RNA sequence: ACUCUGGUUUCUCUUCAGAUCGCAUAAAUCUUUCGCCUUUUACUAAAGAUUUCCGUGGAGAGGAACAACUCUGAGUCUU
RNA sequence: AGUGGGUAAGAGC
């Protein structure tokens, strides 16, 4: 069926502007003529996404000069700066680089974010520990929709409902989960048999992995 | 039956089962034929000759080729006889003895040509009339069973012993069937097919080595601990190359060593776990150096955690390797 | 590798050997792209400045300069040659080939010792110098 | 056009003219001469796989020889009809067993059979003129081995017999039950 | 010049004989190289984007 | 090692059934390859020969 | 009981090889465990990955053989 | 089993 329950709960419509990139070690005139050859031009592709993959920015890799060894923290809006025409993403495919820039079209009633951890480097797999700072109360996503599709949408405010955190190295980690109780508004963190009440204040103080948001 | 014949039985069975189990389907081939393009070339001629004549001709030709290889650097003090035994003509000096060293391939070729010389000489002796056909067959069987004793070509390729231990086994397989009834133990057997085919099957595999070795050796122009130091240096070079490609080197050639010094300083700062921030360095250059440092750090960590675990297992490692690994750890 | 000076033709190699009157010339014969040559290049570059007083380092690509390959047996992946006052110096490394260092040495201290021993022996007029460290065994254990 | 088989004395003359370095007739013809010398192992393999069987005396085999006498390949693959080959070898097994039972003090042929400094014997005055000896051959029973006695000990038993073998290439042998039974009875050993 | 014209003939002979599976194994090697590079790009490829930004 | 060590032997059996393998008579008419026929005839237990002579009328 | 049916051998070449290419069996390289261990070159013996080599089948193309009618079969082939 | 890892350098005749 075109619209199953999972489709109407999580699936959304999103738009990719894929532009082929010539080899960077090419003459400027040759690069320009290849761009004019209609092969390295932008193409629009619509697609359906069950979730949005959030690419964490690069770690500092060096101690902070003033307050040494500070864990990096990124606002949620910088990660959300994706999915718009202003920001691109040079995908470094082993064959050739691609200039793909995304753009949201139709937000799902419920949103799933997956923060990309456990990225395999050239020799092994390491976990990015960068923490994302987000307003748990509400977020605004109307600013990340094109002007054509903002007329249909009326509810773009999202509130955090579920949070997943991975604690430890990728080799051996623990998956903890915070859930928002609709009846009381309280956040409860449960790990295996352990169940505890957690204040919403330190929800963002963890390595968020999967976020479930409700448009209300 | 004695123990030796039984062990010969199990060894023959072991070799047969290994051949059968490790069998692979022949690879698709375009059917390019030897001895067919030779007659196409205007260098070879076809005829029909008695086999003993061809054997004598090939023995002479192989002797001539080996003699040509021996006198390669005009060193005329290594006499090679007609039975393919190489010996110094005199008490050669130690400098000459070092200067007259030939690889295992040459001596393997010499001993294999000696074996063919023995076969053709047995045929010639039969043709002359010194030995009967029964004696010729017995001599051929003794050749194919006692190659190690007669030639000793295993000294230059020990895998060849696999053939010898087989051939001897075949002898123990045959004699105790040959000499069973009223015929007593003696040197009368002449069933040489088994050893002959075993040595031919050795030849079909040893031919490419000698062919390529002599083709490189007789050609007009001669031709001829890296795990850890494989990714690091290249990585640096790559990064360096990139910068010098986009650096306007015709205007800024003097900054190549500056860039390399910055790379080394960033690597040292990461290794010392101390903050690193060049204030005047351009942002794209800083990103370049940061990505290079991240890749080098990942390689460094993986290499350390690979060498340490190799050493823990009892692997044979050098001394400087241990010191470097200890520093990294 | 790329940091060290490179010689492009055999005449430049001859001029480099001749022009050094009081320093030992260390020439790496090989290909810059060879990993063993890369190890020799990185070690030499690491100690190209420490031994500047009594040595000098030149890099020669035997593909672009094959003029010595016949005479100097320049067929190993990487070889090291030492010269003093236009005279090739041999080193009793213990490997049986005193003419050249045909293998890659990991430790830069060992190469500094080799260069210093070569300089000491050749300054005294000798043509063959005994290496401070034996190399008939890699000492792997 | 096609090249034909040269007279047998042509290669003999070419090789004999290539005696040693004493002759100054050939001093510079080296590139072509040593170009084919790399193919020596194939020449080694060819004669060893084509070496004549103990029931043969003379084996006129095709030869591909270098125009300068550098190398000589036995350009023949030793094809044999397998039942006939096994029956021949069973005949030899019987004959060698009988000979070993009969001849008490068997003479062990000494190795090497020629002097180390002795050059190879030329095929013009040592082997060519002398009559070959009698090879090991079983006394075939004229009654039991009726069909095979004609062609049992030939080099290629039935090569030109178009009924049994397709042609000179000596492949796809077709036999009859009587001769197969005769071969089996001979090869029971 | 009946000397250098024999080396070319021998080399052509060797190339023709090596052409039995040459195209097959070179295609196999190319496929294996592409499969290996699928997960491990070339070193200059990993820096291509930063190189362009330079 | 040119020869083969006696320790390499695999046919070491504590079971007399496997130590003494019942030889096959091959219907009293078959012969194992290699061995001369006369020796096998004078070696075979001739149980089948006895049965034939008992059933020979 | 008939007209047309058109050979088989052999030398090559060019592609494809599924199938025990092969009712047979090699070697090398590489990668893992190994056994020796002390440096290359030989190696110990199992697994895995390719490769070369001695061979093979089929198809197609080009010759010669060398004749040649026929074989054989489409059928009306007939008392 | 096995090759090696066993070249003193120097002076001109
Ligand atoms: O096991 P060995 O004692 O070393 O000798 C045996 C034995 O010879 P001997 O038992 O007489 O010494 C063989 O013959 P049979 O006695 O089994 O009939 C054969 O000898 P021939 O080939 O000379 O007949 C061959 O001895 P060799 O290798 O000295 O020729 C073989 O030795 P291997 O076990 O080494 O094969």
């Amino acid at each position: 069926k075109k619209k199953t329950i999972v489709t109407d709960v999580f699936q959304g419509s999103m738009r990719i502007f894929t532009k082929k990139l010539p080899h960077p070690d090419l003459p400027a005139e040759e690069k320009e003529q290849l761009l004019h050859n209609d092969e390295y031009q932008e193409t629009m592709v619509e697609s359906t996404f069950m979730y949005l993959t959030l690419d964490l920015p690069t770690a500092p890799l060096y101690k902070d000069e003033k307050e040494q060894l500070i864990i990096p923290q990124v606002p949620l809006f910088n990660i959300l700066a994706k999915f718009n025409g202003i920001t691109e993403k040079e995908y470094k495919t082993y064959k050739e680089n691609f200039l793909k820039r995304f753009q949201l079209t139709k937000l799902p009633p419920y949103l799933i974010f997956c923060i990309k951890r456990f990225t395999k480097n050239n020799f092994f797999v390491e976990k990015n520990p960068t923490i994302v700072n987000f307003p748990i109360t509400n977020v605004d996503l109307r600013e990340y929709l094109s002007e054509e599709v903002q007329a249909v949408h009326k509810n773009t405010t999202y509130d955090l409902i579920a949070n997943i955190v991975h604690d430890g190295k990728p080799s051996e980690g623990s998956y903890r989960i915070h859930v928002l109780h609709h009846g009381t508004g309280k956040w409860y963190e449960l790990q295996d048999l352990q169940v505890t009440d957690i204040l919403p204040q330190m929800i963002t103080l963890s390595e968020a992995y999967i976020q479930i948001w409700k448009r209300r | 039956q004695p123990v030796k014949v039984r062990v010969s039985y199990q060894k023959l069975l072991k070799y047969y089962v290994l051949n059968a189990l490790k069998h692979r389907p022949p690879k698709a081939q375009k059917k390019r034929y030897l001895f067919r393009s030779f007659k196409a070339t205007k260098f070879f001629q076809s005829t029909k000759l008695d086999w003993v004549e061809v054997g004598l001709q090939v023995c002479r030709q192989g002797y001539n080729m080996l003699n040509l290889l021996i006198h390669r650097k005009n060193l005329n003090y290594l006499h090679l006889d007609y039975n393919f035994n190489l010996k110094p003509v005199k008490t050669l000096t130690t400098k000459e003895r070092k200067k007259s060293r030939f690889g295992n391939a040459f001596h393997l070729c010499r001993e294999v040509l000696r074996l063919t010389k023995l076969v053709v000489d047995s045929h010639v002796q039969y043709r002359l009339g010194n030995v009967d056909a029964f004696q010729l067959a017995d001599g051929l069987q003794y050749i194919f069973a006692h190659v190690g004793q007669l030639t000793g070509m295993y000294r230059y390729k020990y895998k060849l012993m696999r053939q010898i231990r087989m051939c001897k086994d075949l002898k123990h397989l045959i004699y105790y069937r040959f000499n069973t009834g009223p015929v007593g133990k003696g040197p009368g057997c002449g069933f040489w097919a088994a050893g002959w085919r075993v040595w031919l099957f050795f030849m079909r595999g040893i031919t490419p080595l000698l062919e390529r070795w002599l083709g490189n050796l007789l050609a007009r122009q001669f031709e001829g601990q890296r795990v850890e130091s494989h990714f690091d240096l290249e990585l640096r070079a790559a990064v360096m190359h990139d910068i010098l490609d986009m650096m306007p080197e015709g205007i800024k050639q003097n900054k190549a060593r500056t860039i390399l010094q910055h790379l080394s300083e960033a690597w040292r700062c990461w290794k010392a776990n101390i903050p690193w921030k060049v204030p005047g360095l351009p942002t794209p250059i800083e990103n370049m150096i940061l990505r290079y440092v991240k890749a080098k750090a990942d390689w460094w960590t993986n290499t350390a955690h690979y060498n340490r675990e190799r050493i823990r297992r009892g692997a044979t490692v050098d001394k400087t390797v241990c010191k470097k690994n200890l520093g990294r750890l | 590798s790329y940091m060290l000076p490179h010689l492009h033709n055999g005449w430049q190699v001859d001029q480099a050997i001749l022009s050094e009157e009081d320093r030992v010339v260390v020439i790496r014969f090989g290909h810059d792209w060879d990993p063993t040559c890369m190890k020799m290049d990185e070690v030499l570059y690491s100690i190209a400045e420490k031994v500047k007083n009594f040595a000098v380092i030149y890099l020669v690509d035997i593909t672009e300069v094959p003029d010595f390959n016949k005479m100097y047996e320049l067929y190993d992946p990487c070889t090291v040659m030492f010269f003093f006052r236009n005279k090739h110096i041999m080193i009793d490394l213990g490997t049986g080939n005193n003419n050249k260092i045909n293998w890659a040495m990991e430790d830069k201290q060992e190469m500094v010792d080799i260069i210093e021993t070569v300089y000491r022996g050749a300054r005294k007029g000798r043509g063959l110098v005994v290496s401070p460290k034996d190399y008939s065994t890699k000492y792997r254990y | 056009a096609q090249k034909e088989d040269m007279p047998p004395e042509h290669v003999r003359k070419i090789i004999r003219d290539h005696g040693d370095m004493t002759n100054r007739k050939f001093r510079h013809d080296k590139r072509v001469y040593l170009g084919a010398l790399k193919y020596m192992p194939h020449a080694v393999l060819k004669l060893l796989e084509n070496m004549p069987m103990p029931w043969e005396q003379i084996r006129d085999v095709p030869v591909l020889y270098h125009i300068t006498g550098a190398i000589s390949f036995v350009n023949e693959i030793p094809w044999v009809i397998e039942p006939v080959y096994i029956s021949q070898w069973g005949s030899m097994w019987i004959m060698m067993r009988r000979e070993k039972r009969d001849r008490r003090h068997f003479k062990r042929m000494r190795f090497p059979p020629f002097d180390d400094e002795e050059p190879p014997l030329d095929y013009a005055d040592n082997i060519l003129d002398v009559e070959p000896l009698e090879a090991i051959q079983l006394e075939l029973d004229p009654e039991e081995d009726a069909p095979v006695l004609d062609w049992f000990y030939d080099h290629q038993p039935l090569r030109d017999s178009r009924k049994y073998v397709n042609g000179s290439t000596y492949q796809r042998w077709q036999f009859t039950l009587p001769m197969m039974s005769t071969l089996y009875r001979l090869a029971n050993q | 010049k009946d000397d250098e014209e024999a080396d070319a003939i021998y080399a052509a002979l060797d190339k023709r004989m090596d052409e039995r599976r040459k195209e097959r194994r070179e295609q196999r090697e190319k496929e294996e190289i592409e499969k290996y590079r699928m997960e491990r790009p070339k070193i200059q490829q990993q820096f291509s984007d930063l190189k362009r930004k330079l | 090692v040119f020869e083969w060590d006696a320790s390499e032997d695999t046919s070491i059996d504590y079971n007399p059934l496997y130590k003494e393998r019942h030889q096959v008579q091959l219907l009293g008419r078959g012969f194992i390859a290699g061995i001369d026929l006369k020796q096998q005839k004078r070696e075979q237990s001739r149980f089948y020969g006895d049965l034939m002579e008992k059933r020979r009328t």
